[PDB]
């Protein structure tokens, strides 16, 4: 009783099951450094306006 | 008017700038930190975009 697939049944995904577990961490990846953090602050005027050389505002 | 305001606006003038003398050798030693480690938001040189990489399923399997 074996019928012949038809014309696009063998190139679509199937979803299968196992017993398996998943793979935990595959490309064995090491960790990642942690990025540098962010300044929290509402930022206020320019601590006398610009240090420049002579400029008072 | 007389020579308080002389002296103390003279007082204000000196911690003024007393002050910006102080900002700018902290900002001079900051840039040095932050470019000799990038610790810090300046200074951080740009890398490769992550978001541009394919994370699908390939044609083979060893990608
Ligand atoms: C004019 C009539 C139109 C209406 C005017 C409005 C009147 C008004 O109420 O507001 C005026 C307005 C505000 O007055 P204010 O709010 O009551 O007081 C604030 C302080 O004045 C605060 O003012 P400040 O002292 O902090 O000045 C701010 C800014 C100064 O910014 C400037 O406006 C520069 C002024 C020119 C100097 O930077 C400075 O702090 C001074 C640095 C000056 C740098 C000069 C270096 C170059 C040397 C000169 C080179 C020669 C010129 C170029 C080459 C020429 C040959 C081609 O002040 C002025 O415009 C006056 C100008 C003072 C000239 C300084 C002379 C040195």
């Amino acid at each position: 009783g074996w019928v012949r697939p038809d014309l696009g049944q063998l190139s679509k995904v199937t979803k299968v099951k196992t017993d398996r577990p998943l793979p935990e961490n595959p490309y064995h990846s090491r960790a990642r450094p942690e990025p540098n953090p962010v300044i929290e602050g509402d930022l206020k005027p320019a601590k006398h306006g610009t240090r420049f050389f002579f400029w008072t505002v | 008017d007389g020579p308080e305001k002389n002296y103390e606006k003279t007082l204000a003038i000196l911690q003024i700038e007393s002050e910006k003398a102080e900002l700018r050798l902290k900002e001079q030693e900051v840039r040095r930190l932050m470019r000799a480690r990038g610790d810090g938001p300046w200074y951080q040189f740009p890398t490769p975009e992550k978001e541009f990489i394919d994370h699908s399923p390939k044609a083979t399997p060893d990608n």
